[PDB]
């Protein structure tokens, strides 16, 4: 019961709003900012890996963003 | 009438020589179909009633464990066994615990321990399937004419009104005709099967709150489910998704049940349409129909009447209905009988040149008492202008100023059309169409793109769409090649698709 | 609400079992496999974005993995 | 005794000339401290009792809304207002609804609507703070000696036994001494403050199930909370985290409450230590102490006794306690009184050369009746060997075969030490230490690395640790530079840290 699959992928598109639509834009941003606020050192260990992986300058930034998105969800 | 205050009204004007026009009735949106010489009729889809639903699963979102027992075997003596282990109501788990001379055994090593515990469910949610031969859309019609303010949302009495008539459209009887006395009869050649795609929707029901969940989502929930309409004691496949067996270190294994997953699944829907229920039938209030309006016997009642003499008077000073149109209510003081109102709009009152069209076609007074109210609706020109209602010198006037511009009109209509295309998707090409090689070929190209886009991305939420949209627009502004319009159109189709919600 | 923060980040490391330990290994894998099996079309989108963002044939694989992980969790 | 069947026993042998030895008592793990000339004593930490906890918050995980009302204003007439809006028990929300001539208004436009609804909570979870002057560790001791099988887990009677004694160690009285009659008294110079770091732990309590949540986690839950120990009607800050206001399209705004978040928070802990409670005190069963064993007055009782004459007999044929050690139980048939058992292990019985050490130091018979049982414990050599118990020709023998090798011994001990270092972390350098420039400098270097690692990563779960560990090992096998051992040691410290759980 720990893996309830979210139904926001199969969003039914109509005029009226869906079940929880007001509480849907700031659902992932809050989960990400709380983790970044509680664990700041991971910002540094993510910048390090991004800079060690991305050959370009706009490639290491993408690596950094994707690491800071994968970390606070663990998947 | 019935559609004059709605904030999502669309005007569909023009047909194929007077034959028909296609419309897409949505829940919450009204349609005003004004023709060349026919009365203006207002069509609105009110409810969608799904009936005769048969259930498929029943997940148990709040369980409880009764009497629990255990059994232990010494090391190298087999493994433990309870008599209540062959019972399909008890969830059990075997593990190895340390066993020694102190635990009453006779040999040191990892023993064996089985813990049984009776699974009894208290609450459950049932998911019923929807078959498209059960939808029954109800469509309420209303013609602009002999109606005053007390006729707009007033639903008390329709089939004795000559102006309001409900139509129920089932895939068993798709084409139905509404009898509007004196005006003729509007014909609706609906499409009640290609609605909201009810072949992949279910009907959840969790503690007197019903939803419209997707089939794929409903078949992936990790909770103890059983097979069907069992009202007694079900079998509860997959009991181990709510119990949790914990061994501390020693010959001990505790079994505890997770709490009520009601809130955990409430925050897990987060995209499902909320529906209701009035007994055995499930009444939806969101969706859309696809209708064709055969308008050939909708005749204009009162074209042979005589004009009014005099004594018109404004009551309920005019107003602006969020789109520019003006709702005027007049009160003819006279006993002429079934006469015709001489309404028009005019710039400077010397020539009285008409400048704006009239939304209500051929207004007419029918009540023959001395104080007979009537409600019009005009469409003024951009700028200041007068509303002349009458003939002679006892005509009443009213200064009106419609703030806006034709460029604003065009941009507003473009935003309206874009929202309709992001909501309806493919069927948005059948909203005012009369047939052609554009409103029928563009629909094919849009259908191809829609299939290849709902199968390609088709599974992202609002946030992830924004994310991949920014990623694709940045892949477009770089990596100069022929595959750059491809990664910029896939920025548009991902920002406007969501970011217009 | 909808943004309950997980404690597996701050799990108390002791000799004994934590609260839901048996369910902690095959949880994110279950979610990822479920989402990918439900939406198979996105695999080729991830492939086409990785095989176009990455320069070396082992930054394309990392990009593909990180996209196929960011998607089933939405950041 | 008391530690002979445990699967996580560690042998701590050797001290600083007989003075003391440092040990780290964990919950679930036993320690057998064998000295040079002193009796073998078994130390085990059993419970940790936290008392006098004062609560901080109380989240409401299952709410309900009573009577709800609303109020609407016409467009350009201000905004709506309810008398029950200045009440701090009602959660309200204002929105704009469409308003026209049909809704009884007099002007078309977006009106104003406020919906109030009374918030009444039914269930809540309280989080109490833990102060380190409240921990009270209980330590049970047991010496190998005049004890048979019925003395291992048998806790009925300790303070009349001369062999079992409990010690309660509080940060108010850290050093306590256990009286073992005849053997002397073992001294424990504990460290009851640097335990499981109770300065960042709370004590959740949700429907008679208590946990040990982290402070940071407990201060981030999004649920309606109040300030403290309120038993009446609290204030419930942040009510809007359980109600949901939905407007359909028209002058309507429904308010519905999300269900019981009990399951949603049960699956949200997933890393918290489960505790219990026996009233006002919270009894933990996981953690660790840090103890120093002052062993200077632990004397060997029965070193001046006379040997046994004859008539020994095996009962409870020997066994192997998961580590190689052999638990022998004998039965001396004689009335010699307090004599001494002549036990030894020997290869081929001609020379009777001793080959294995004895875990129980100086076994002795004290019971002076004719059938006095006693339980030893030996540590055989690798390979086959005999267990000779007696002198003369009436000595009993038993063939024993200890399967293994010294290389397997060393690898097993290395895996044991690695697991202890991954669990305890820094304090793993104080497990058998007697002081030095290695077990005191290596601890400093390990402490530096531990701080710089728990502050750097410090926030990843098992899956994410595996992920970043693979990423870092691949960054190590490529990008040849001096920063490659740095990204490979950060592969080890992330795979063995988890992937040994």
């Amino acid at each position: 019961a720990v893996t309830l699959p979210s139904h926001s992928t199969r969003k039914l598109q109509t005029r009226s709003q869906t079940w929880l639509e007001s509480r849907e834009y700031t659902k992932h941003l809050i989960k990400v900012e709380n983790w970044i606020f509680r664990n700041p050192g991971f910002t540094l260990v993510a910048v390090a890996i991004a800079w060690l992986l991305g050959s370009s300058t706009s490639q290491k930034v993408i690596y950094l963003v994707m690491i800071l998105l994968i970390a606070p969800a663990y998947s | 009438i019935r559609c004059i205050g709605v904030s999502n009204r669309d005007f569909v004007e023009g047909m194929s020589g007077g034959t028909w026009v296609d419309v897409v009735l949505e829940h919450g949106g009204c349609v005003t179909v004004m023709a060349q010489d026919k009365p203006t009729v207002d069509i609105e889809l009110v409810t969608t009633t799904v009936s005769n639903m048969a259930e498929v699963r029943s997940y148990c979102y709040e369980a409880s464990i009764s009497d629990m027992a255990s059994d232990s075997r010494c090391p190298t003596q087999g493994e433990a066994y309870l008599d209540k282990q062959s019972d399909t109501q008890y969830v059990c788990k075997r593990t190895l615990v340390d066993r020694g001379w102190g635990n009453g055994c006779g040999l040191f090593g990892k023993g064996s321990l089985v813990t049984c515990a009776k699974f009894a469910c208290s609450k459950k949610m049932t998911g019923k399937s929807i078959q498209p031969e059960n939808l029954e859309y109800r469509i309420m019609l209303s013609v602009h004419g002999s109606q005053h303010s007390g006729m707009i949302v007033n639903d008390t009495g329709y089939e004795t009104d000559e102006n309001r008539a409900k139509v129920e459209v089932t895939p068993n009887s798709p084409r139905a005709e509404a009898t509007l006395g004196g005006f003729g009869s509007l014909g609706l050649d609906c499409e009640p099967r290609t609605g909201l795609d009810f072949s992949d929707l279910y009907y959840l029901t969790m503690n007197n709150k019903h939803w419209l969940v997707h089939k794929e989502w409903f078949h992936d929930i990790p909770l103890p489910w059983h097979a069907g309409a069992d009202t007694g004691t079900p079998h509860w496949n997959n009991k181990e998704a709510l119990v949790e067996f914990k061994d501390a270190h020693a010959k001990r294994q505790t079994v505890v049940v997770l709490g009520s997953q009601e809130g955990a699944v409430h925050t897990a829907l987060a995209g499902a349409l909320e529906a209701e229920m009035d007994g055995a039938k499930g009444k939806l209030f969101s969706g859309h129909l696809k209708c064709r309006l055969k308008m050939d016997k909708l005749r204009l009642k009162g074209v042979s009447y005589s004009l009014c003499t005099a004594a018109f008077t404004f009551t309920k000073i005019p107003a602006e209905t969020l789109h520019g149109t003006v709702t005027v209510e007049v009160q003819y003081a006279g006993t002429d009988g079934p006469c015709k109102i001489p309404v028009q709009m005019a710039v400077d009152m010397q020539t009285l040149t008409p400048v704006g069209r009239l939304i209500t076609a051929n207004p007419v007074i029918t009540e023959s008492t001395e104080n007979s109210k009537m409600m019009l609706e005009l469409d003024p020109p951009f700028g200041d202008s007068y509303i002349v209602i009458g003939v002679g010198d006892k005509k009443i006037t009213h200064h009106w100023h419609r703030s806006g511009s034709t460029i604003g009109k065009a941009f507003e209509a473009t935003v309206r059309g874009a929202k309709r295309m992001a909501v309806l998707g493919d069927t948005a090409w059948d909203f005012g169409s009369v047939g052609g090689v554009f409103n029928s070929l563009g629909k094919g190209i849009h259908q191809i793109f829609g299939a290849a886009f709902k199968s390609l991305f088709g599974g992202m939420s609002w946030f992830s769409q924004i994310l991949i949209g920014t990623l694709l627009v940045w892949l477009g502004l770089n990596t100069k090649n022929g595959s750059i319009s491809l990664t910029c159109l896939a920025l548009g189709g991902v920002m406007i698709f969501l970011s217009t919600a």
